[PDB]
RNA sequence: GGGGGGAUGUCCGGGUCGCCCUGGGCACCUCUCCCGGCAGCCUUCGCGGGCAGCCGUAGUCCCGGUUCAUACGUCGCCG
């Protein structure tokens, strides 16, 4: 999917943007495709990001990819630190509810535990 | 190691380090990050470490391996960190029932 | 740049002279054959002989006894003997503080020492015992010379500086004597920046002499005072300790942490290095029993006495005065009580070689504490003259509270709100009176659940409003202030008032010629004493 | 051998008490022979050392006076190149040692260097 | 009063909630250890000592 | 009602701490105090305390005097001079100015 | 001033007793400093004496001596009440201070209090944005709070101002802290209603949208915890549940692999800040060392310009020599690289332009 | 293994809790087990815990699942809360790195990746 | 850093088409004043104040490319 990428990104599309997205591969076009567009993407991944939160699953695992392939591109052209800016901007925002999101956690996996022992009790007696 | 944190010099004790050195000092850090008592000078000491030689590890494999197996443990770490808080609310939220 | 400088003539004439001088470079140059290179246009070369040791400043050089032998007093504590007949060094090392002054006997046979921290001792020459001693109040001073090694613009910059009311105490049992934290010296304990006062001396008020010195802190004395970069070094320094009811315990508290430019490679994201540093504080609980020749012994450390995700910075510390009950109010929000029971794991008792057993405190109760935020707290805590129940000012800006509650429960009895303008300072009870600082300052009855005194005080700079601080007598049931009088320097003058509990009116007004640090109360009688920066005390008293 | 110079003048007045004026860390490793000359309006010592750098001290204006490193290299340059064939080379005890260079600089106005 | 130089102590980290006490310590301190055999591997019916 | 103290304890200032003669005696400076102890039993025999009342004025200088001894001269940051006697406390109440612009050292 | 106080403390006794609550208002109104027109602000009050606020509250509220009373409103329509509303005042101890006579026979008093005055707001306003300017202004404790949140639940389980205050009650709740909020939740909720909240919150979570697909809350979480907690075990006697913990699991390693990323994306961006830095002295010719090639070089190092000031022993400090300076620059050169000097630098006008082999 | 625990854990063998913790069944036993052997069990437990912190993995799913089962039994006999107070304190222990440890986290994920991705050069060149 | 200018090189509408300009991109040298630190001198006991100030970046006759570190008192065996 690589050129696909490619003319995707640089013709900025939106919806082959989606159908590339939707998905291994992943790594060998990441390792294909070229520069300045991966920099357009990850100004558009941190987009999406901030859009809607629901899945971190595969697209995090991409913009790891980016850095690990391209990561020094935005080396090569770093001008584009004002693109790097917001993704600082953009991962400080996830980070937001963790300073207690534990603190949730427990107290809810509490009423976890004997829910599945009073079930556990439930078909034994 | 925590009075040549006391006294700031850590920096200045662990630059002259060599290969060897670097790969022995990373085996140990590696072996006793785990260990709460001492987690802090652990983390803190591998920190200089990392600042300080992570430039020749594309020249040198063995210590790559060390330095992954330094973050495979870690990686491990944050898990027993979770597990623990995991467990740690059950632990303390039994205590509000109780009354 | 010429730091000091001494003569020795040469001989019913005087025939040439050679003088030393001593220079804050870290360096000792000595001049050898000056009449006659000086009394006759042209005169030949002349070149002193350079003699180096120290880093920091030779506070004094004297020619000795002889003039054998050149000896040397500096910062990095330790007293130098120049050989001067072949090129050896042979040294007196170890300090408490700088080697501040010296001066050589009329014979040879003795030296006197001015150390720094306000001490004097004489020794014989090569033997080295301190033959005499005469120490001072070891306090913070604003000190008229301004430094010695403040002459060449060091990396660190000495500035002649207070941060923080002189931590001190009164004993009971022992009303003569009076507990207060220290540095290795004045000058050591300011460098740095911050306050580094890992010590004790006990000292007496009715002969004002040293009495003793114990540690804190981790101190290492025996050590390097220079960080190699070119740096004092701190040392951890307690913030809050005060004295048992009895008369048998000691609780200090001591934070420290490193420097922000050490840190300077922990930024991850928008960690700073005030952030990390504040991260990375060491905050230690220090229970001590008291020995009754004044000597301090160790019961138990408590390694994170608050702890929420990270240690909890420790607001602040106080005695049950009826029985042997201590109190902790930190950063976490809830309140600790502390108590002595007996190390004794199951039934056999762990004992002294003497038989007697490992006494240890812990904490007896918790106590979360009401909080109501309206859109960095602090805190405050005392007991009632009677006991029985705990005065807790928790301090979130301007909106802040009070808690009281009993002591042989954890319920709360009552909570008031609203009695601050700003950040509290501090807070006291009387019999039936808080008494309590924030910018403002109100006596507030809670009997009668009713604000007596009200004042407010003309607005100063933060330093200041740090450095104000109150104290109540107990025995004549009267309270006093103290506060600068408007960045600080070396003439500030202070005013302190005296209050009597159930009228307005101020019972003494008095300013003094420098800023007061430190009031402290008799338990026995009545009165306050007060220690002053300039670093002389004195006391106050009715009738 | 700790890459030190000492300077030594007379105690003045009592008979033949030296004295060590001062010191100063000069080569940059130790300092094996140095030798005096004064005269013709020169007054030098020479210290060569393992660093291979003869520095040059000046005898009578010591501390008045900055000393001077040589140069350890050779005063003849004893480098030498064909810029037709673009052969560079030099030589020392027995080894004749030559370089090519390939190529032009405009061509790279990094990684092929 | 010249303070002596000494080493830095060593630290008494914190203890959790099974030290091994000084009297487990002490029958562990009885330490050496030999199994004789009885004769024909009888079991060992009693054994004591006078006063 | 209440009563103030007066002001004792006292930094010792940075001037030399003379010996006396027959080293017996050794005569310190504190600021505003000037006090003498007996060296064998490290202990007082006298404190002569010395009024300094001009915010920050401090003792500069200090000597036994190399005339007779049994005699101090104190020079203040202004130039106020006192010659007293140690053993005794005769001459605290009698400076003498100076009239400098500033006063800043001084030697018998 | 005590005196002037008490005496007018007995006008206004006067005026109650003649009944003339305008003119006793308008005194009101001058001590606070009919119209009654409003700053537009919670904050910029004038500051007043606790004294009238004691007085103000004790003319305003009312109790039964039962041996268990019941503040009731003597005067429900009243811009001074409401003034008491935003100006925050409305709290445990003031009302305390207020009922000192009556209620110091009283026990469990903060939790009547604050189970009974917010009910009584609630009752007055109807439409209860008076009820979260309460909320707002004054420092709240965990009993009014709950009964507050109830209140709310009641209102729901024109239509924004009661999300604010959910939002706000929600905040506060979240600042208490856990013991005093849990036995006030198990105290005043019933199992049911926490049913409920629980999907008030459930829905709050997921339609912040941490679920709901990218292409396609500690606050929340101290609060979801201490309540579920509160019920505890005697009540629940499902599927919801593990559905429940299900997406909640999801929600955690979002957050989980959103710190992994966090953190190498703040490296990576202080990494590209020094490196435009480094490659702006680079080309304006201080010769430095800057990586060219598309990937990473390992250790992430911008090595810095030189600081002109140096630290010699002891502590102190000087000025670099342009000769030391050229020394460092020696070393940082590399092994081998191509100077090209050009005519305007003959010249003495322009500066170098130098490529170093990739170390 | 049930009666194996009680008969370990009311005699407070060392080498027979080590046999039957070396290893589903471990919930079976759990439900089997009876109460005040196994506040005695969490005792020794947290005990391990503080001595050696090497393994979590089979531990804390066995003390999940004790408060699981017979978590109510120290409700029963709650006056060994002193046994409950130091797990917080021996767990309060194991957070402690937490407040920064994911601070070498990614550091160190980061130089894994162009270490994956300059040896996912390697083959390829 | 900002605010600004004068000048360098550049593309896209372009312009009678040339001097370049406006609209977008700009990176630089130069000038400007406010940021941070430094030093002197007069002032005043001090606090402060005034004065004309440098430096915030690069490569030298040589050359600071230096100077610089904490005592003895007593060793060993085993408990």
């Amino acid at each position: 999917l690589g050129t696909v990428l490619n003319q995707a990104l640089r013709t900025d599309d939106s919806d082959l943007l989606e159908s590339c997205l939707q998905t291994l591969i992943i790594q060998n076009t990441i390792n294909r495709m070229d520069s300045s567009l991966a920099g357009t993407l990850l100004s558009k991944l941190a987009a999406r990001m901030h859009r809607r939160p629901g899945r971190a699953f595969g697209l995090m695992r991409w913009i790891q990819w980016t850095l690990v392939a391209h990561g020094g591109a935005l080396v090569t052209q770093p001008d584009l630190i004002n693109r790097l800016t917001e993704l600082s901007r953009v991962l400080e925002e996830r980070s937001r509810g963790l300073s207690s999101l534990l603190a949730l956690k427990g107290k809810l996996d509490m009423l976890d535990a004997q829910l599945k022992y009073r079930k556990a009790l439930k078909m034994a007696g | 190691l925590t009075a040549l944190r006391h006294r700031s010099a850590l920096r200045e004790a662990l630059q002259g380090r060599d290969e060897l050195s670097v790969i022995n000092i990373l085996r140990w850090a590696g072996k006793y990050v785990a260990d709460p008592r001492y987690r802090s000078i652990c983390v803190d000491v591998a920190f200089h470490l990392i600042d300080l030689y992570a430039e020749h590890v594309g020249g040198s494999a063995e210590l790559a391996t060390q330095f992954q197996q330094l973050l495979a443990k870690v990686n491990r770490e944050v898990e027993k960190a979770e597990l623990a808080i995991v467990t740690g609310g059950m632990v303390e939220s039994l205590m509000m029932s109780v009354e | 740049i010429i730091s000091t400088f001494d003569i020795r003539p040469i001989i019913a004439e005087l025939q040439d002279i050679d003088v030393a001088v001593g220079g804050a470079r870290g360096a000792i140059y000595v001049y050898s054959n000056l009449l006659a290179h000086l009394h006759t246009l042209r005169v030949g070369t002349i070149q002193p002989r350079k003699y180096h040791w120290h880093r920091r400043a030779v506070h004094s050089v004297k020619w000795s006894g002889d003039g054998n032998y050149l000896i040397s007093g500096g910062y990095e504590t330790v007293l130098v003997l120049w050989q001067l007949d072949t090129g050896r060094v042979d040294f007196l090392p170890h300090l408490s503080a700088a080697i501040e002054n010296i001066v050589v006997s009329p014979k040879g046979s003795a030296y006197a020492l001015h150390l720094d921290d306000n001490s004097a001792m004489v020794l014989s020459t090569a033997e080295m015992k301190p033959s005499m001693y005469v120490s001072g109040i070891q306090s913070l001073v604003l000190g008229d010379r301004p430094s010695k090694d403040a002459l060449v613009r060091r990396v660190w910059r000495p500035i002649d500086e207070i941060a923080s009311p002189l931590v001190a105490t009164i004993s009971p049992q022992n009303p003569s004597h009076m507990f207060l934290c220290v540095g290795n010296g004045q000058q050591a304990t300011v460098g740095g920046g911050a306050t580094s006062t890992p010590l004790v001396q006990v000292f007496d008020i009715s002969s004002f002499q040293g009495v003793a010195k114990q540690a804190i802190a981790r101190t290492n004395p025996t050590d390097v005072n220079i960080t190699s970069e070119g740096v004092p070094i701190i040392e951890p320094t307690a913030t809050k300790l005060a004295f048992s009811h009895d008369g048998k315990w000691l609780a200090s508290i001591d934070e420290w942490q490193p420097p922000e430019r050490d840190t300077e490679a922990y930024l991850t994201g928008s960690k700073t290095q005030s952030d990390a540093c504040k991260e990375r504080r060491e905050i230690y609980l220090k229970f001590w029993e008291v020995g009754a020749d004044q000597s301090l012994e160790l019961v138990t450390r408590i390694n994170d006495a608050h702890y929420t995700k990270q240690t909890e910075s420790i607001f602040d510390l106080a005695s049950d005065p009826t029985s042997a009950r201590f109190a902790t109010i930190g950063n976490d929000g809830m309140v600790r009580f502390w108590s002595p029971k007996l190390r004794k794991r199951d039934g056999l008792m762990a004992t002294r070689p003497d038989g007697q057993p490992l006494r240890s405190w812990s904490c007896s109760r918790v106590v979360p504490l009401p909080v109501h935020e309206r859109q960095p707290y602090s805190g405050a805590i005392t007991f009632s003259e009677d006991g029985s129940i705990l005065f807790a000012a928790f301090g979130p800006p301007s909106g802040a509270l009070v808690v009281a509650i009993d002591t042989q429960t954890g319920t709360v009895r009552d909570v008031v709100s609203g009695m601050f303008k700003g950040d509290i300072r501090a807070m006291k009870s009387l019999s039936s009176c808080l008494i309590m600082l924030s910018d403002d300052l109100v006596v507030y009855d809670i009997v009668s659940d009713e604000m007596l005194a009200s004042y407010t005080l003309k607005e100063t700079s933060e330093a200041a409003k740090k450095l104000t601080q109150l104290a109540v007598n107990h025995q004549s049931r009267s309270f006093a202030l103290a506060a600068p009088i408007p960045k600080l320097k070396r003439g500030t003058k202070s005013e302190l008032l005296i209050f009597n509990i159930e009228d307005e009116e101020p019972k003494l007004v008095k300013t003094f010629s420098q800023v007061i640090i430190s009031v402290c109360a008799v338990p026995s009688s009545s009165g306050f004493v007060v220690v002053d920066s300039a670093a002389q005390v004195w006391s106050i008293t009715e009738g | 051998m700790d890459r030190r110079t000492a300077v030594y003048e007379p105690m003045a007045g009592q008979s033949g008490r030296w004295s060590k004026v001062f010191h100063r860390r000069y080569h940059q490793h130790d300092v094996k022979a140095m030798a005096s000359f004064e005269g013709k309006g020169m007054s030098v010592v020479v210290s060569g050392g393992s660093d291979a750098s003869p520095i040059v001290l000046p005898l009578r204006a010591l501390g008045k006076e900055f000393h001077r490193t040589l140069p350890h290299l050779p005063q003849h340059p004893t480098v030498l190149s064909a810029p037709k064939a673009r052969y560079i080379l030099s030589w020392w005890e027995n080894e004749i040692r030559i370089w090519h260079l390939l190529n032009s600089a405009q061509q790279f106005l990094p990684l092929n260097l | 009063m010249a303070a002596e130089v000494v080493p830095l102590p060593q630290l008494k980290l914190p203890s959790g909630p099974s030290p091994i006490t000084a009297e487990q310590r002490y029958w562990r301190s009885f330490k050496k250890q030999k199994s004789h055999t009885s004769t024909a591997n009888w079991p060992i019916s009693h054994i004591s000592f006078p006063a | 009602s209440w009563k103030v103290s007066k002001p004792m304890g006292g930094r010792m200032s940075d001037i030399d701490p003379i010996f006396s003669q027959d080293e017996r005696h050794l005569i310190i400076t504190y600021n505003t105090s000037i006090q003498v102890y007996s060296t064998e039993d490290s202990l007082l025999v006298r404190r002569i305390a010395l009024p300094l009342t001009p915010s920050a004025t401090h003792i500069v200088s200090s000597a036994l005097s190399k005339s007779n001894p049994d005699y101090l001269w104190v020079a203040c940051s202004d130039g106020r001079i006192w010659h007293i006697n140690w053993t005794s406390g005769e001459g605290v109440d009698t400076p003498s100015t100076i009239d400098t612009k500033k006063l800043l050292d001084m030697a018998v | 001033s005590w005196s002037e106080w008490q005496n007018k403390a007995m006008q206004a006794d006067e005026l109650l007793q003649n009944n003339d609550i305008q003119s006793w208002e308008e005194l009101m109104a001058e001590v606070f400093k009919p119209e009654w027109e409003w700053p537009s602000s919670r904050s910029d009050y004038a500051r007043v004496d606790r004294r009238w606020v004691v007085y103000a509250i004790n003319k305003v509220f009312g109790w039964e001596g039962q041996n268990t009373g019941r503040l009731t409103c003597r005067l429900p329509e009243s811009s001074v009440l409401i003034y008491l509303v935003d100006a925050g005042h409305l709290s445990t101890s003031n009302v305390k201070s207020a009922f000192k006579d009556d209620v110091r026979e009283v026990d469990k008093v903060e939790e009547l209090i604050g189970e009974q005055l917010p009910i009584i707001l609630a009752e007055v306003d109807p439409t209860m944005e008076l009820l979260v300017g309460y909320l707002s202004g004054t420092q709240l404790g965990s009993s009014e709070l709950v009964s507050s949140i109830k209140l709310l639940l009641c209102s729901l389980g024109l239509d924004e101002h009661r999300t604010r205050g959910l939002g706000i009650a929600f905040s506060k709740l979240a600042a208490c802290p856990a013991a005093e909020t849990v036995k006030s939740l198990r105290r005043l909720f019933k199992p049911d209603e926490v049913l409920v909240l629980l999907n008030v919150l459930r829905a709050e979570l997921i339609k912040d949208g941490w679920t709901t697909r990218y292409l396609d809350i500690q606050l929340i979480a101290d609060l979801m915890s201490r309540c579920i907690d509160a019920v505890g075990l005697s009540g629940w006697m499902a599927n919801f549940f593990s559905q429940f913990q299900a997406e909640i699991s999801v929600a955690l390693e979002g957050v989980m692999e959103a710190v992994r990323l966090k953190g190498v994306i703040a490296e990576a961006a202080n990494y590209a800040k020094r490196a435009r830095r480094a490659l702006a002295d680079s080309a304006k010719g201080k010769a430095m060392t800057v990586h060219m090639s598309a990937e990473l070089p390992l250790g992430l190092k911008t090595d810095n310009k030189i600081s002109t000031e140096r630290v010699r022993s002891g502590g102190e400090i000087v000025a670099r020599s342009s000769r030391q300076i050229g020394h460092f620059i020696s070393k940082r050169r590399g092994i081998y690289s191509i100077h090209r000097i050009s005519e305007e630098m003959l010249l003495g006008a322009a500066g170098p332009t130098v490529v170093q082999e990739a170390r």
